[PDB]
RNA sequence: AACUUGACCAACGGAACAAGUUACCCUAGG
RNA sequence: CUCUUACUUUUAACCAGUGAAAUUGACCUGCCCGUGAAGAGGCGGGCAUAACACAGCAAGACGAGACCCUAUGGAGCUUU
RNA sequence: CUGAACUCCUCACACCCAAUUGGACCAAUCUAUCACCCUAUAGAAGAACUAAUGUUAGUAUAAGUAACAUGAAAACAUUCUC
RNA sequence: CCGAGCCUGGUGAUAGCUGGUUGUCCAAGAUAGAAUCUUAGUUCAACUUUAAAUUUGCCCACAGAACCCUCUAAAUCCCCUU
RNA sequence: GCUAAACCUAGCCCCAAACCCACUCCACCUUACUACCAGACAACCUUAGCCAAACCAUUUACCCAAAUAAAGUAUAGGCGAUAGAAAUUGAAACCUGGCGCAAUAGAUAUAGUACCGCAAGGGAAAGAUGAAAAAUUAUAACCAAGCAUAAUAUAGCAAGGACUAACCCCUAUACCUUCUGCAUAAUGAAUUAACUAGAAAUAACUUUGCAAGGAGAGCCAAAGCUAAGACCCCCGAAACCAGACGA
């Protein structure tokens, strides 16, 4: 019994269908295509890590720009909002800066107020009472 | 090749020669038949004590297997099971131990030791194949 | 290229042709026939491969032994060479 | 597979015509022979080297047990019908075909009689013109045929024959020599 | 080692092994000590005594010897008055 | 792959769910063999699962066509004109039940 | 081989309704196995693309290349065929819709090299394909103007969306 | 020639896909394709929308005048029983009237400060051929529509959609129909 | 006869027993 | 040769006909410095940069292009 | 404050080590029996190729490149130049 | 390409050392030593796979392990508990 | 749109069974294929080297008449590698078939031709309509690489993330082999198609059968024994020997 592959055409098309949009002979010659396709598939897998990293970098850039419009540096806004028990993440804050400028200015005003309360407490020896916005809600 | 260590004298070569197996092919062999086995064969009706028991009856009852081509010279009766041996038999073997003979005699049986040569042993163990030769 | 552009002629197998309908009959000739004949006697084929199996080296040795004298000169020469080739191969030389 | 003989055979690089010399094209050794397996028209590196036998034998008791299982399987699934005889009113095959249909036997029927010589002529004539209605003697009974045919028909004498042969395996001794040679109680 | 003889297509026994080793039916191999007969004059009584002992081979050696011999050498034998008869079967071996 | 395939934005059909929820699946067409090992699961699904599914989803019209086939299939058609053909070849009843319910919930 | 070009003239269209605008006639013609390279022929086929039948004939008449005479004969045959068999009214009312060259069936010949090496020389053949369409030559697309450039650029700016956000 | 069938059959299906893409067949009505049962499709139409349609009224909604004329011409030329089919003209008028007044009341309540010209233009957009045809196509209305020409002409499709609204008005009353107007037209 | 003895087998896990030369070189890969 | 110059022929280049070979992982084929770098067109930093024929050039890429020891291999020939 | 495939979070969870071994599955082919728009359970085997200084065929690149060819006029008779 | 022609056969000759060795998934899975005309290789070792049987394995308290002069510290061996 | 693609036969392989061949006429051992002159030449003689011993120096194989078994036993042997009986035992065998190839396969074979070589000798490639071609404007087309339709626009292993958007942004040092686990330095690849490389079953394990017995003589057996399953690749020297051919 002599056996020969009879469906090799379909095996090649599995590679080639992913190479159609490539440039040059990579898009049709199987031996060239396969190598480029393998690199493409590898890049696609790794890119998911970069996608999350770059998205966070974009939100921080936009939040930094939005904060600068109110005279606030990015570290001051992010840190002080946490000290107000406001857990809005960077993605939402960037979305708010663009589509909800009045709400974002309030968040910037709230962060600026909390930052000033921290300054006053730092000058104080602790004898005075904590700032109104400084007060932390406790959970049990 | 197997048995080559890559240069040094192989283990199976550096051991001295000793006549462990010298003349093995010419040594006589006897299949052991115990009184336990003999009594068990009688109990199940495979060897009948009412007739003389020889190699043919032992082989016919599947009590022992004899290989003349492997230098078997017959059966050697062994004393294992002498305490519980109760049958009264007339049995012909090639070798018998002192205790085995006593066990048979104590029950009123007769035991005799007889010699068969390779050709004779082959015929006695399998009579029908011999008869078909036409000799 | 490399794949036929039309369907091959449809395959029509007669499952109930005489050969298939009677396949296996008498494979128990011995068990059911007082062991007058052994099932291996039913086997048709080369004289040296009836009721016997072996690897290629064993087959070549067996064929030369049984029909070597009747073989054609060139065939016998090839068989002798094959056995020598296989003897080294199967013995890890 | 036990009686299978494969006749497929290829030629090795040593058996292909020619190829003895080392090809000259520029040393001569770079290719040893034009009939190397890598060369078009060269020898086959690892092809079939027949004729190749597949002969082997299952233990006699196992083959006997297979027949018992096949018979038991047929009865348990209502595919076994016992006849007093295979005598027919007429030799016309259309009668046997209609009879099987009326009794809901199935597309294929295996008819087993005791002996080949004593098979009734009427059933012999009918089954000789039928592809799926096959008549065999008892000695020809085998697992493959039983599974191939949906329905199994055995005559009463065949039943006694089958039980005698198959049960003999259960109570027999180990063989001293082939059962073809004389024994005290065999045959019968 | 020949795995397939030229004339029979059967495995062959290494006769060098038969000359030097005894195989007990339990799978143990007995041998002599190398040089037990040589230069006795320069050997102490204690060294001479251990040189004339019949010693067992290790697991690795035993498996190699088994491959080098065919099944005939591993069969049970019933030699009359065999000195090694009792050693063919193991006793009280838990493993 | 993203670059090698098409893409679209998150969407609904006719603002489904805003006023009321409408099941987008409207038709299921099964092809089942009366004889055929690959259709064993589909045959079992039709015997014991299709009727209960039909009652649960009155909006969906289910056509079961029994005919000789090597590859049993289920064709799902949606209100937006989408046609999605799936194979139930050699699938068990549980696997076919999972696939059919998955088609029912897709838009 | 493939001979689809010859079959295109055999297409028959359903009678047009009175409302429909008159469909321009299309004539397909070619010459197989011309003794010429497709590479050289391509420049001649390219030159007459989009020209009127008379303009193409004029340019080819005064072209030195061997292929020009061959294409000119094909064009004259196509022009005669259009009026005679395809119900074209005015022979001059035709333009070169499609003009291309194709690889023919080539012959391999044993050739030689200066150092005694054995070589294969191919004797090259080609095909010339022409499609004539009834009517005047379609006017060449004009150059992109400054106004068109500005409109495109402003359109691109207006299509900008806020990327990667809600 | 390589022996085998599976690869050749698979490639035949591949070639058929290209034969379809190269020459995309002329679209046809769903009712002509396999796996179609009009009565079952009509029943699913109501249950899918969670509406208790009167089947007799709902079926009439899909009957367009053009369809009745075309059927008669086919019957006459192929001479062969009186047909009493009622067109959806009456139902579409009631549906169009209710939809216009229902949408007006909805918009006037939501946008009291909207001028009447603004309210009318919104009602024209919501009941416009564009919006209504888009909603009707995505609700399986076109699949159940009986018309001479496929694809259903925009005007015929819009008339059938309001005819369905007329059938709902008679079946379930004004309050239920209003929620249907809100869920499928106000959302637009 | 036996008990036993014997290779500076020093390349010392020891082939029973064998050197030069090739710039006319031949083959091998690195 | 200082120290080259002129002209003719061939080649050459252009037009027309005919029409090879070695070579070729892919190629969307830049410079400087750094990186083992005098191992970088492809890496880091910086600089440069609309696209695309033809004729030259031979710095680079790239190619056309002895000796060594090792293998428990030979052959001449030389004998201590 | 920024900053990992670390950790948490929603869900999933057997899915990143060469040779090698162990356990499953599987393309196509043939055979038995099914099946019957291309399948099932088994049996079998010339049974799967981007990794070759491999063979054969097709077609590229180099490249329309290197290279090749017919003395002159004419009435095509003839004459002229060498 | 004759420091010994060519051809066929012996011949799929031997050695040596490169190169190649074709579907998927899951589990386990990287050691660095001795002899040898042996160090470009091998076989016993080191690590490694599968199955099986059984009972301790690793970490480690005290006590304990030389005089001779120990550079004499950093450590080792042994070892219950955990 | 071209180039092309696609095909099913020609035959072939392995067995079985049967012991094959060959004087129309004429020509042909001289320079064969040459009608027609004193011949005289006559054949017989260990195969060798070498697969291996990892060198090599004795040493291993290719035949002699019955499958099986005795038995890989006796025995031979640098007693190393390796070689290896016999006595004795004693079966079946019905040509006309195939889990063989189907044009790179299967014979080298369309042919020992063309072609190459002084000679011995070496030695190819390929065909495809249909019932009818006394139906040829009939037999639709769709598919590798290569091209054409349709050259190109800053930037870089040519992609990936993406994006309204092809590109511009960001990220990314081709692959293989080998060198220590290190290739931007060394190897290999124009491309497409076809071809192209793991062949043991003693033990052990697993799953049946039977069980102090197992096995369809032989063999094994102190739970064994029988049967099955599953393990060992491809290309690539010089040399040496035998017999021819060639001044
Ligand atoms: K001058
Ligand atoms: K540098
Ligand atoms: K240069
Ligand atoms: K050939
Ligand atoms: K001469
Ligand atoms: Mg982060
Ligand atoms: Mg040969
Ligand atoms: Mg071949
Ligand atoms: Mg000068
Ligand atoms: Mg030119
Ligand atoms: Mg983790
Ligand atoms: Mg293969
Ligand atoms: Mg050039
Ligand atoms: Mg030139
Ligand atoms: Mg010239
Ligand atoms: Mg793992
Ligand atoms: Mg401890
Ligand atoms: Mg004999
Ligand atoms: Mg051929
Ligand atoms: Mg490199
Ligand atoms: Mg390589
Ligand atoms: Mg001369």
């Amino acid at each position: 019994l002599r056996n020969r592959v009879t469906d090799r055409y379909f095996r090649i098309q599995e590679v080639l269908k992913h190479a159609r949009h490539f440039r040059g002979r990579k898009n049709r010659c199987y031996r060239l295509a396969v190598r480029t396709v393998i690199r493409a598939f590898v890049k696609c897998t790794k890119a998911r890590y970069l996608k999350k990293k770059n998205m966070r970098t974009l939100w921080i850039n936009r939040i930094t720009a939005a904060s600068q419009e109110h005279g606030l540096k990015y570290p001051a806004l992010i840190g002080n909002l946490v000290k107000c028990q406001v857990e809005l993440n960077r993605k939402v804050l960037a979305d708010l800066a663009i589509y909800e400028p009045k709400t974002f200015k309030s968040l910037a005003a709230l962060a600026s107020r909390r930052r000033h309360e921290g300054f006053a407490a730092a000058l104080g020896d602790g004898k005075e009472p904590e700032g109104i916005f400084s007060r932390v809600v406790q959970y049990h | 090749r197997l048995g080559f260590e890559g240069g040094q004298t192989p283990f199976y070569i550096r051991i001295p020669k000793y006549g462990f197996n010298e003349g093995h092919s010419f040594r006589r062999q006897y299949k052991p038949l115990s009184l336990n086995r003999l009594q068990y064969l009688i109990d199940l009706g495979r060897v009948d004590p009412s007739q003389p028991i020889d190699l043919t009856q032992l082989v016919n009852g599947r009590g022992v297997t004899i290989q003349p081509l492997k230098r078997d010279y017959g059966v050697q009766l062994v004393e294992e099971g002498a305490d519980t041996f109760t049958a009264k038999v007339n049995i012909e073997v090639q070798l018998a131990s002192e205790l085995a003979i006593a066990a048979i005699e104590k029950n009123g049986g007769v035991v005799t030791t007889a010699f068969y040569d390779p050709r004779s042993l082959d015929i006695v163990c399998k009579p029908v194949p011999f008869f078909l030769r036409g000799q | 290229i490399g794949i036929r552009l039309t369907l091959p002629p449809p395959k029509v197998v007669d499952r109930w042709n005489e050969k298939r309908a009677m396949f296996g009959v008498y494979d128990n000739i011995g068990i059911l026939g007082n062991f007058e004949k052994h099932p291996k006697e039913l086997i048709r084929g080369p004289i040296w491969l009836r009721g016997w199996k072996g690897n290629e080296l064993q087959r070549c040795i067996r064929k030369r032994k049984m029909v070597g004298s009747r073989m054609f000169a060139d065939d016998l020469h090839n068989l002798n060479k094959r056995i020598r080739y296989l003897y080294k191969h199967f013995n890890r030389h | 597979n036990f009686k299978r003989i494969s006749y497929a055979k290829t030629k090795t690089r040593a058996e292909v015509r020619g190829g003895g010399r080392k090809p000259w094209p520029q040393g001569r050794a770079r290719h040893g022979s034009i009939r190397s397996p890598l060369w078009r028209g060269g020898g086959v590196a690892h092809g079939p080297r027949g004729p190749t036998s597949y002969y082997y034998m299952l233990p006699m008791k196992v083959r006997a047990l297979g027949l018992k299982v096949a018979l038991t399987v047929k009865l348990a699934q209502d595919d076994l019908h016992i006849m007093d005889s295979l005598e027919l009113p007429t030799g016309d095959p259309q009668y046997l075909t209609e009879l099987a249909h009326y009794r809901r036997w199935g597309d294929s029927v295996l008819l087993v009689d005791l002996t080949h010589e004593e098979m009734p002529q009427s059933i012999v004539e009918a089954t000789s013109r039928l592809k799926t209605f096959n008549l065999i003697p008892a000695v020809g009974l085998n697992v493959h045929s039983m599974l191939k045919h949906q329905t199994l028909v055995l005559t009463l004498p065949t039943v006694a024959f089958l039980e005698d042969k198959l049960l003999w395996q259960d109570s027999r001794y180990r063989p001293l020599y082939p059962f073809s040679l004389p024994y005290s109680d065999f045959p019968r | 080692l020949t795995y397939f003889s030229a004339r029979k297509g059967k495995r062959k026994t290494v006769k060098a092994v038969i000359d030097r080793f005894l195989r007990l039916h339990c799978g143990l191999w007995v041998r002599r000590k190398a040089g037990y007969k040589k230069k006795l004059w320069k050997k102490t009584p204690a060294r001479k005594k251990r040189l004339r002992e019949f010693v067992f081979c290790n697991k690795t050696q035993s498996k190699l010897l088994d491959k080098m011999t065919t099944s005939f050498w591993k069969r049970r034998n019933w030699y009359v008055d065999d000195p090694y008869q009792k050693y063919h079967d193991r006793t009280n071996l838990k493993v | 792959t993203a670059r090698g395939t098409p893409s679209r934005f998150l969407a609904s059909v006719l603002h489904n769910g805003l006023g009321r929820y409408v099941q987008q699946l409207q038709r299921l067409s099964f092809s089942v063999s009366r004889d055929g090992a690959s259709s064993r699961g589909a045959r079992e699904f039709v015997e014991r699962e299709v009727i209960d599914f039909a009652r649960r989803n009155p909006g969906v019209v289910i056509y079961v066509n029994s005919r000789p086939c090597c590859v049993p299939r289920v064709v799902a058609e949606y209100l937006n004109g989408a046609v999605r053909e799936e194979s139930i070849h050699c699938k068990s009843v549980e696997e076919i039940s999972t696939l059919v319910q998955k088609l029912a919930d897709q838009s | 081989i493939s001979r689809k070009w010859e079959k295109k003239n055999k297409i028959v269209y359903p009678p047009q309704l009175p409302g429909e605008p008159r469909r321009p006639a299309e004539i397909y013609h070619c010459r197989r196995q011309i003794k010429y390279s497709k590479d050289k022929m391509w420049y001649l086929a390219k030159l007459i693309r989009g020209m009127s039948i008379d303009q193409a004939l004029a340019q080819l008449e005064f072209n030195d290349k061997k292929g020009a005479k061959i294409i000119k004969e094909v064009l004259l045959e196509a022009q005669d065929m259009a009026v005679r068999d395809h119900n074209v009214e005015f022979r001059s009312n035709l333009y070169i819709a499609e003009s291309t060259s194709g690889r023919g069936q080539c012959l391999k010949r044993i050739r030689y090299h200066g150092r005694g090496r054995f070589g294969i020389m191919e004797k090259v053949y080609c095909h010339y394909f022409v499609k004539l369409v009834e009517g005047p030559p379609p006017p060449p697309e004009p150059p992109k103007t400054a106004v068109a450039h500005a409109k495109e650029y402003i359109q691109q700016l207006r299509s900008r969306t806020i990327v990667h956000t809600l | 020639v390589k022996k085998g069938f599976r690869a050749a059959f698979r490639f035949q299906k591949e070639l058929e896909r290209q034969r379809l893409l190269r020459c995309p067949p002329p679209p046809v009505r769903r009712s002509e394709k396999p796996n179609w049962d009009y009565h079952a499709e009509i029943q699913a139409f109501g249950h899918r929308l969670q509406e208790n349609f009167s089947l007799d009224l709902l079926k009439t909604a899909f009957v367009n005048s053009c369809y009745i004329k075309s059927e008669e011409a086919k019957r006459q030329q192929l001479g062969i029983v009186l047909l009493n089919l009622k067109s959806n003209q009456e139902l579409s008028e009631q549906g169009t009237s209710f939809s216009q007044t229902c949408l007006t009341q909805f918009l006037e309540d939501e946008y009291p400060d909207m001028p009447t010209e603004g309210i009318k233009n919104l009602v024209d957009f919501l009941t416009g051929e564009e919006v209504v045809c888009h909603v009707a196509r995505n609700l399986a209305v076109e699949q159940l529509t009986l018309s001479e020409e496929f694809p259903v002409p925009p005007a015929v499709l819009q008339q059938t959609f309001f005819a369905v609204i007329g059938a709902l008005l008679q079946s379930s009353g004004p309050e239920r129909t209003a929620l249907f107007i809100r869920d499928f037209l106000i959302t637009q």
